[PDB]
């Protein structure tokens, strides 16, 4: 056939480029970083009405000060989360402190290119890693299967990403409140989702310095959806 | 064609296509410039962002107090190679109480890259590196290719549109080599060199990345408002 | 050393002394012999100081990983067994450890496990470990009731360490008190034995053998 | 050792070996899971192409992982034994170290993890198996039902089916299962499970297996006659 | 401390005219404490008989091992193993543990099914074969057994005379050993009949 | 039989002030009854405003300091040039020491610096990595001669206010850097008089928000 | 773990204003048997370093080969091997010190005491000690074995502290070293009369002196000594 | 490198089938027919040797029927050499169990173990599967008389009567027609030989082309006897049942 | 730990095991249950070195429970004891052997017979009408030799056991803080809460 670690004539790794196509088929995940916190939101996308949607876990806690959202082949993310959690806890054991969000992200990204003929293929999932530390404040990173990670003020991944990113381009400014960010994620998710957005097929979460990482209740999100509907009808 | 399926295969004309494809990844990468005088050595790098919400990808990595490099191509491969350099610089200091010579650092990178080009299963590194350093024989600048070829130079550039900066340095050779004991003027020459590779975009405050090492100057990286002085 | 822990109506009381010795030489009077594994779990330190420190901080890391994975507070049974299984792997190598893993959960209530470096793991109501354990047991056994108040239980633990600190040459310095509730442990201060002895002697009428 | 990467990405971002493993599941006999208010029922299809079978000794389709959790499957039979064995060992290992039996979710997460591992390990192919895992958590009376598949993804279901013609029986369940009021009794839950299989099975004879799991490790498999009484009552109501 | 004399016990084997006899005591102990009076030390695999003295856990382990090996032998060879062949198998098996041995004193007895020739053999704990014509002894009262056998034995004894000789050799040897006794068994082996007799003896 | 351990003598002393910290140690290195060196530095600046000394068997002492200095370097590489806080350094050293739990570094380690609130900090380690933050700690040969003196003169132990006769303790008033250095010098002068392994020279490293400063003083050479 | 078999005794050394001096006798003892009389225990590395070794001779010969290999290795792909990138005394010492400590840490030591004497690139004097335990220390005077007990006291009377180094000439330093070697010959039962001496000076370079002998010895007073107390004849 | 020559023995087809397993089953369909029939008082194993010669030493020959222990036997269909590898593994497993628990291995536990070994070759290792199908005939004190079959996939099932090898479709129909639950061993012996006689590709069924075995409690009192029939004994039972 | 006794009567097996747990100088606990249920009709009591006892017992328990689930069948007492013996016989030649002695009391539902097996840490197995480990036999066996009958009732077995415990409490130097008694019969395992 051909090597798993083969370069294309353009200078790209075939397998990495193909895994990026799998991520495009994944459900939408959005992140927005503000000076009051970082918000993470996902499309759940249940394949049937009999599937209990609260068992769909696409937003995950890595540590008290670091959360994570996923898009793509979500089964691949489990070992990445395990590593992230272990890295966060291990660093606290060795240094009696919280680990930097960038350092955590870098540790996760080191796994990415460990494939060949180590694991047999790259990961088929992208991650939005959000968190807070004392040195660089609130941060949002985008971790890819290439091993590259970019910091973002706001970022969308998954099937509705380029439409969502264009929307984030217009809406983000450096003075956004946490409440404004919450509504903004809900607004853009509602735009790119196939099904009509409600508290059962979408999920919100945030990370603040005071309270740490929190996944929002369906009752709490339902109120923010109702607040969104009214303010869009307000003009 | 039929001989590019892996790194272990020569073509009928004696070419290694997988290595050549790895070389291509560097050409897609963002431009970075290296140049030196007799007292100092400078790296200038144009950082690339994903979009307007994203950060600008870092291009320069410190290896020791007296050595460091800039990258162009696959960033994770630069992390692997720079980590190896950090260890080799560190081994030399711990075991021999000796700062690793820049020339010897080049030899080590060459040999590490070579093993990936002669064995089955592996792949070549997909990154080019510009190593600067100040050791017991003064200032040095090296250019690393993932084929294994390492070359000591007065100045150079790698990445997209690097040919413009390389021609400028070839003209300015006699001028910038004489910039001794003046760090600011040597950086100016580097910023003017990398400007010969820009199109449509210009050097902004979060776009530019500069590093310097010299006689009484530890390897230090300048980003943000620290490079506004040179814009 | 003298460390104790006992279950009662209001949860768990943990009380320890503060002295560390190298032979006859008193190395430290300010040793923290209660390890704060996390906000809900406590461990006591007897035997090897490093062994207890190192492995009970490690235990805290394992407990944190458990609740991240399982989205639920680790049980005292499970937490104690992680430690006892670990030290059992090292059995023969020379680890020295005698500890009480203390916690208060919904499913268990207040629970104490004595964990040992020979691999022993015992659930119980009252435990007492160290060179001055026999002195503290005397005061505990004769005054313990399940229906003690939090105030009286705290004093009993304090008084039992004082009894050991007085008689045992290798116990003393100061007394550290903790009260473990379901919502977490609460620290109840550092009490210098020197000042505590005279205070207790006067107020209680005890230690008539000693001139004050 | 044999290290060949069998599960790899294609230009369109698909892992064909994982997708072809799903095709093996499609071929397997139908399995269905329905949870009531205080029970879960696992129904399984037995293809009647094989008679002269000894039903006493032939491997049954539903397997106990522990005294409180069961596992049924659709797909390759030989592959399923490997997952069942691993799950049974992990269930005992959990009891040994945590001093508490596994939650249904934990056991599902473990099996799904094994399945995922076989999709990016060298020299191995994915499991041609999807599983339905059902039971009750220790000291809990809330019914649990989970599904896994070759890719390693898993999720909870009010009711679910896998295997051949599972599209048809899922159609039935989606219109017949009400979430606001699930089958209140064992009878109602078994009846709805047999009804769903009768959409696909053929003869209601030895082709339907039913296993009822109740709280506190109360697991029993219904016999031919007991199931035959459900089959009889369903069609007599249908003649109207 | 000495593994070969913790549990105690003895085995003796003799040859006669067209017959062999093997016998053992029934005691198992923990040094001074008597634990069992039903611990038989003679086993058989087909028509080949094996007595084992020494550390009881090894006696059990080796019996289970030789059952294992003779069963596989029979499946592959399509015939029962012979005494001469089995003797070599015991020797091989013991020597493979040269530097971590089973603390035992095995004794083989049987009649070759093809030649009809009576056969006995003994081993040390490490596999050295003692193939005597007359008798083999083993266990904590081996000295006593050597004394009894050397005076009582005569060649070509008939089966029912050999029984008396081997029985009296065992009994009187065991009565001079603190760690042997508590009952005894004697096997009288002919080409196609084997008789097993439990002996009445003092229980101290 | 080969004995992998030795004793190079020496004595060290760490004291934490209100907004400063000192780590002192004599400069004499010995084996048995011989002097190897009258000036062999024992207290080291490890970067990030941390000073360290690993007293006892000098080979293990040098090895540990070397490895910690190396750990500071790699902490910067791995975590974006973040400053290693004194509490984080302490926990890191525990793991270095416990890593050789079954073939220990035969040393008594002390580090000093400032905590994240800018207050003075001293941490003390045993050979296998048990550690604690302390206000006052002497280590090495003459530790038993120095600590009782420090209990009395730094913490005012057994001292009461005149006229009250035992009823009121002497209040624990804060000491200046000049006051601490006086107590350090007198501790080592007294130790030199009564301990044969202590002498030659005294080197003190002082840590403040401004950085690390050194002071040297002669000690008796007999 | 082993025991030394063939052994070399004291190595002595000291700093002076422009460089360092090091010396060691030419004996290889086999217990109390003075077996080998032509053993060189000072081994020069380049023109700026001399490594003096005492203790086990088989291990000395191993270390000698390591240093020979170190010079070969340093010259590989090194155009400045005889200039800026030549081996320094500090490089040679640190390498040996690493090896010694690693070997003790595997419970298989090189049974030696080593003194590295040399002059650095900037003209600075280098003098440092390392032994089988990996213990290292520096001083204006250094000596191994018996030298530590007898030579150091004499050498310290010339250079007692750092400030005495610039005041000490090469003639005074060599005189002190040669006298110490005589004292060691009087008093060390495992010493010999024949020795080697090396001077490493920042101006005149490396001077290596072989086949030196202890001379000007006082023995005449022995004729008057009779008995062990009361004997007169 | 080496990848070029790799057949990839452990992959799914687009339809979700294991190529090599399917092709191994095709191989087995050309092997001599083996039949197993379970009765109330015992089990019968009958099997046809493949086109033999007059110079073949039949009385010392064994290609079809093998003994795993005193209670369990197998009939083989496929590559004889592959079967012997697995047979020796099964014999060891039975002895391991006996040593551990001091009880004879239950039939299903042995069958599952061999079947799991076959399965492993289809999922990992990159090796070809075993081209063998077994009929297991055995007895234990839990389920009594049992018949199983396993194939290269590692899947196994229980049977009252079953065939493997050539003409299984024709053989299984004939068995399904004449089999009854209250049947006895002597009746099952006759059914097995009659079925082979009708399905055989040879002109006539003779003693030199057959291997035969019975597992009976026709052993003196509560115990089980295996009987591998001798050439003369197969000749007699052929006359008794009226086939020759 | 210290004293563990066993007696097989007509229709049941009775295991008695001390409650004390002494760590050197102090008695840390006086209510310790030195037994594990391997299967519904099989009980194992144990005594030996600290840590190793419980570690071994739970390891065996896990293995038997695993077998029970895999086969949907309870192993006979004989089979379980043979498994346990092999584990100990393997253990004795290990780097660090299990220092554990056990008694296995089971009711065989197939044969309708109680069975008592005694196995020491070397892997020395014996089936007995009554058994013990350590010094327990030295005090009790003379009483059991005298009074024991194979046709005893469970109540008579308990009375003979009381006489054995009384003799232990009289002549043994150590205070073992009484015993926990458990009965194994056709209906399973139950504890005698007053003894
Ligand atoms: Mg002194």
């Amino acid at each position: 056939d051909r090597g798993v670690s083969t370069f294309s004539p353009e200078g790209r790794l075939f397998q990495v480029e193909y895994s990026l196509e799998a991520i495009k088929l994944g459900s939408t995940a959005i992140g927005i970083a503000t000076k009051e916190g970082v918000v993470l939101g996902v499309e759940k996308r249940a394949t049937s009405p009999l599937l209990e949607s609260d068992s769909i876990e696409k937003i995950v806690e890595i540590d008290r000060h670091i959360g994570c959202a996923m898009s793509g082949l979500t089964a691949d993310a489990r070992s990445m989360i395990e590593h992230a959690r272990t890295a966060a806890v291990t660093h606290n054991l060795y240094y009696d402190e919280d680990i930097n969000v960038e350092s955590l992200t870098q540790s996760v990204c080191d796994l990415a290119l460990r494939f060949g003929e180590l694991m047999s293929r790259p990961f088929g999932v992208a991650l939005l890693i959000a968190g807070h530390d004392a040195d660089d404040g609130y941060q949002l990173f985008h971790a890819e299967p290439s091993g590259t990670f970019y910091r973002y003020n706001a970022k969308a991944i998954g099937s509705g990403s380029e439409g969502a990113q264009a929307e984030l381009l217009n809406e983000w400014h450096s003075s956004l409140t946490l409440k404004e960010a919450e509504l903004l994620v809900l607004k853009i998710l509602k735009q790119v989702m196939e099904e009509k957005l409600d508290e059962n097929n979408a999920q919100l979460s945030c990370i603040t310095k005071q309270d740490g990482f929190k996944i929002y209740d369906n009752e709490k999100t339902a109120e923010l959806i109702k607040e969104l509907k009214e303010k869009e009808a307000a003009e | 064609n039929n001989y590019d399926g892996d790194t272990v295969t020569f073509s009928p004309t004696g070419r290694l296509f997988q290595v050549e494809y790895a070389l291509e990844a560097i050409k897609q990468g963002s431009v970075t410039v290296g140049l030196r005088s007799n007292t100092h050595a400078v790296l200038v790098a144009l950082k690339r962002n994903a979009d307007e919400l994203s950060s600008y990808q870092k291009k320069i990595i410190k290896c020791d107090e007296h050595m460091g490099l800039s990258l162009a191509g696959l960033a994770p491969d630069a992390r692997v190679l720079s980590n190896y350099l950090r260890q080799q610089c560190n081994y030399s200091s711990l075991v021999f109480n000796r700062k690793l010579a820049v020339e010897r650092a080049g030899h080590l990178l060459c040999d590490k890259a070579q093993k990936n080009t002669q064995s089955y299963g592996g792949r070549p590194y997909g990154v080019g590196l510009l190593i600067i350093g100040y050791d017991k024989s003064g200032a040095h600048l090296l250019e690393f290719q993932p084929s294994g070829n390492v070359t000591e130079l007065y100045g150079t550039a790698i990445g997209a549109r690097s040919q413009g900066a390389k021609t400028y340095l070839e003209r300015t050779l006699d001028t910038f080599i004489k910039i001794d004991g003046n760090p600011d003027e040597l950086i100016k020459a580097g910023v003017e060199a990398i400007s010969q590779s820009l199109r449509d975009e210009s050097l902004t405050v979060d776009n530019l990345s500069i590093a310097i090492v010299g006689k009484d100057t530890p390897f230090t990286i300048y980003d943000g408002e620290a490079v506004a002085k040179y814009i | 050393t003298t460390t104790l822990a006992f279950r009662f109506q209001g949860g768990i009381i943990v009380a320890v002394d503060s002295r560390a010795t190298a032979g006859n030489w008193v190395a430290s009077q300010t040793v923290k012999k209660v390890i704060e594994i996390n906000p809900f779990l406590l461990g006591t330190m007897a035997g090897g100081t490093a062994d207890c420190q190192f492995w009970e901080t490690w235990l805290g890391s394992q407990c944190r990983l458990h609740e991240l994975r399982e989205k639920e507070r680790i049980s005292v049974a499970a937490a104690s067994k992680i430690l006892s299984n670990l030290v059992y792997q090292y059995k023969g190598a020379g680890l020295s450890m005698g500890t009480m893993i203390c916690g208060y959960t919904r499913k268990e209530g207040p629970t104490i496990y004595y964990v040992d470096s020979d691999g022993t793991r015992l659930k119980g109501d009252i435990f007492c470990v160290g060179s001055g354990q026999t002195f503290a047991y005397g005061v505990l056994d004769s005054n313990y009731k399940w229906d003690l108040s939090v105030e009286d239980a705290l004093y009993l633990g304090k008084r039992s360490i004082l009894a050991a600190a007085h008689r045992d040459a290798y116990s003393g310095g100061s007394v550290n008190l903790y009260h473990v509730t379901e919502d977490g442990w609460i620290y109840h201060g550092n009490h210098d034995v020197g000042e505590l002895f005279w205070k207790v002697k006067e107020e209680e009428g005890s230690f008539n053998n000693v001139i004050g | 050792g044999y290290d060949r990467a069998l599960s790899i990405f294609s230009p369109d971002g698909h892992i064909f070996q994982v997708e072809y493993a799903l095709e093996a599941v499609k071929r397997g006999t139908c399995a269905v899971g329905v949870k009531g208010k205080n029970c879960v029922v696992l129904g399984c299809e037995r293809r009647s192409t094989l008679k002269l079978q000894d039903t006493r000794i032939t491997p049954s389709k539903v397997s106990k992982i522990d005294s409180h959790v069961v596992l049924s499957f659709s797909g390759l039979n030989a592959d399923s034994r490997i997952l069942i064995e691993k799950a049974r060992v992990e269930a005992q290992s959990h009891r040994l170290t945590l001093e508490d039996p596994v939650t249904v979710e934990y056991l599902t997460r473990y099996v799904a993890g094994v399945q995922q591992r076989y999709t990016q390990s060298g020299g191995v192919r994915p499991f041609g198996v999807s599983t339905l895992i059902a039971g009750f958590d220790p000291r809990d009376d809330e019914p649990k039902l989970y599904q896994t598949e070759p890719s390693g993804i898993y999720s909870s279901w009010s009711a679910q089916t896998i295997g051949r013609n599972s599209k048809t029986v899922r159609e039935f369940l989606e219109k017949n299962y009400d979430r606001k009021e699930p089958p209140a009794t064992v009878e109602e839950c078994v009846k709805l499970t047999v009804r769903s299989l009768l959409e696909v099975v053929q003869t209601g004879a030895k082709n339907i297996e039913i296993t009822v799991v109740k709280p506190d490790s109360d697991i029993v498999a219904l016999s031919s006659e007991e199931i035959n009484q459900y089959v009889t009552q369903i069609e007599q109501e249908k003649q109207e | 401390s000495d593994p070969s004399s913790i549990n105690g016990g003895i085995v003796v084997a003799m040859t006669g005219k067209d017959c062999v006899a093997i016998a053992c005591d029934l005691r198992l102990g923990s040094q001074s404490l008597g634990v069992s009076n039903k611990f038989e030390k003679i086993f058989h695999y087909g028509h080949v008989f094996l007595g084992i003295t020494g550390l009881a856990t090894d006696v059990t382990t080796l019996n289970e091992m030789f059952r294992y090996k003779t069963n596989l032998y029979k499946l592959k060879e399509e015939r029962a193993i012979e005494p001469e062949t089995f003797t070599q198998l015991v020797s091989s098996s013991l020597y493979e543990r040269r530097f971590g041995p089973y603390f035992v004193g095995p004794v083989v007895a049987g009649i070759n099914s093809k030649s009809g020739k009576p056969f006995i053999a003994g081993f040390d704990l490490i596999g050295c074969i003692d193939e005597a014509k007359d008798f083999i002894v083993s266990g904590t009262a081996s000295d006593q057994l050597f004394g009894m056998c050397e005076s009582l034995y005569e060649p070509n004894l008939e089966p029912e005379d050999l029984f008396e000789t081997i029985s009296q050799a065992l009994l009187n040897a065991a009565d001079r050993d603190a760690l042997s006794g508590w009952g005894a068994v004697v096997y009288i082996i002919k080409k196609d009949e084997v008789v097993k007799r439990y002996l009445k003896m003092r229980q101290d | 039989q080969f004995n992998p351990y030795g004793d190079n003598g020496g004595t060290i002393l760490g004291i934490a002030g209100e907004d400063f910290a000192v780590l002192a140690g004599d400069t004499r290195n010995i084996t048995d009854y011989s002097i190897n060196s009258r000036y062999e530095p024992k207290v080291f600046d490890c970067g990030d405003n941390i000073v360290m000394s690993a007293n006892g068997f000098a080979a293990d002492g040098d090895a540990l300091v070397k490895r910690f200095k190396n750990s500071v370097k790699w902490y910067h590489f791995d975590h974006n040039d973040k400053k290693l806080s004194i509490n984080s350094a302490a926990r890191n050293i525990q793991h270095l020491l416990y890593g050789k739990r079954f073939f220990p570094y035969y040393v008594h380690t002390i580090i000093a610096g400032l905590d994240e609130d800018g207050k003075g900090a001293v941490y003390s380690f045993d050979p296998v990595g048990s550690y604690e933050r302390e206000q006052c700690r002497a280590g090495g040969a003459a530790a038993s001669l120095i600590m009782p003196f420090l209990d009395n003169q730094v913490n005012f132990k057994n001292q009461y206010e005149p006229g009250t006769n035992g009823k009121v303790k002497k209040p624990l008033k804060y000491l200046s850097v000049e006051e601490v250095i006086k107590l350090v010098r007198d501790s080592f002068t007294s130790a030199t008089e009564r301990h044969i392994q202590v002498g030659d020279g005294l080197e003190i490293l002082i840590v403040t928000k401004d950085g690390v400063r050194k002071e040297f003083y002669e000690l008796k050479r007999d | 773990t082993q025991q030394p078999i063939v052994t070399g005794t004291s190595v002595i050394s000291m700093k002076y204003d422009n460089g360092v001096i090091i010396a060691a006798d030419n004996l290889g003892s086999y217990g109390s048997l003075l077996r080998f009389n032509g053993v060189e225990r000072l081994i020069p590395v380049g023109d700026n370093t001399v490594v003096g070794i005492s203790g086990d001779i088989s291990d000395m010969q191993h270390i000698e080969r390591l240093l020979k290999d170190l010079v070969t290795e340093n010259a590989y792909d090194n155009p400045l091997a005889d200039a800026e990138e030549a081996l320094e005394p500090s490089y040679i010492f640190e390498y040996l010190a690493t090896v010694m400590y690693q070997r003790r840490s595997k419970m298989n030591p090189l049974w030696n005491a080593i003194i590295v004497a040399g002059v650095q690139s900037n003209g600075d004097q280098f003098l440092r000690y390392v032994n089988l335990l990996g213990v290292t220390y520096s001083s204006p005077t250094l000596a191994t074995g018996f030298g530590a007990h007898m030579a150091n006291p004499l050498l310290r009377k010339v250079v007692d502290r750092e400030s005495d180094i610039p005041k000490t000439t090469v003639q005074v330093a060599e005189e002190a070293i040669v006298n110490a070697m005589r004292v060691l010959y009087y008093r060390d039962a495992r010493s010999s009369r024949n020795f080697s001496l090396a001077i490493i000076d920042k101006n005149t370079g490396l001077t290596f002196k072989k086949n030196l002998q202890v001379e000007n010895m006082k023995w005449d007073f022995a004729k008057d000594i009779k008995g062990y107390g009361t004997q007169k004849i | 490198g080496s990848r070029r020559y790799d057949s990839r023995t452990t992959i799914f087809s687009p339809e979700g089938r294991l190529y090599q397993v399917e092709y191994a089953l095709e191989s087995i369909s050309h092997a001599g027919t083996a039949i197993g029939i379970m009765a109330s008082d015992g089990i019968v194993l009958a099997a046809e040797r493949k086109v033999t010669s007059t110079l073949l030493e039949q009385d010392t020959s064994t290609e079809k029927l093998y003994k795993l222990n005193d209670k369990i036997a197998v009939a083989v269909a496929g590559l004889t050499a592959d079967a012997e590898i697995l047979i020796n593994t099964a014999r060891i497993h039975a002895q391991n169990y006996l040593k551990t628990y001091n009880e004879d291995i239950p039939v299903e536990i042995l069958v599952r173990r061999l079947s799991d070994i076959k399965q492993g070759y289809t999922q990992h290792g990159g090796l070809r599967p075993f081209g063998v199908s077994f009929i297991y005939a055995g007895y234990d004190d839990r389920y009594g008389y049992q018949l199983y079959t396993s194939n290269p996939s590692g899947n196994y099932t229980g049977w009252k009567a079953i065939s493997v090898g050539a003409n299984t479709s024709a053989a299984q129909t004939l068995l399904q027609m004449d089999y009854k639950d209250d049947m006895k061993v002597d009746d099952a012996i006759e059914l097995a030989l009659k079925t082979l006689s009708k399905t055989t590709d040879s002109s006539a069924l003779t003693y030199d082309r057959l291997e035969f075995a019975t597992i009976r409690k026709g052993a003196n009192d509560g115990e089980v006897y295996q009987k591998i029939f001798k050439p003369q004994e197969i000749k007699d039972i052929l006359v008794k049942t009226g086939i020759t | 730990m210290d004293i563990i006794l066993g007696i097989r009567v007509q229709d049941s097996v009775i295991l008695a095991s001390s409650k004390a747990v002494t760590r050197g100088i102090s008695v840390l606990k006086d209510s310790d249950d030195k037994t594990r249920q391997l299967s519904p009709h099989t009980l194992m009591s144990f005594a030996g070195e600290a840590g190793d006892t419980v570690q071994f017992a739970e390891y065996i328990q896990a293995n038997i429970q695993l077998y029970s689930i895999r086969e949907d069948y309870e192993l006979s007492p004989q089979a379980v004891s043979s498994f346990v013996r092999q584990e100990l016989a393997k253990s004795i030649r290990s780097r660090r052997p299990y220092q554990v002695n056990v008694l296995i009391g089971g009711y065989d539902k197939k044969k309708n017979k109680p069975e008592l097996y005694q196995i020491d840490y070397l892997g020395t197995k014996v089936e007995l009408p009554y058994g013990a480990h350590g010094y327990s036999g030295f005090y009790t066996f003379s009483l059991l030799d005298h009074h024991y009958r194979p046709d005893m009732t469970t109540e008579e077995g308990l009375d003979l056991l009381k006489l054995c415990v009384q003799e232990l409490e009289k002549r043994m130097p150590m205070d073992f803080k009484g015993v926990i008694v458990k009965i194994v019969d056709k209906d399973g395992i139950r504890q005698v809460d007053d003894f």
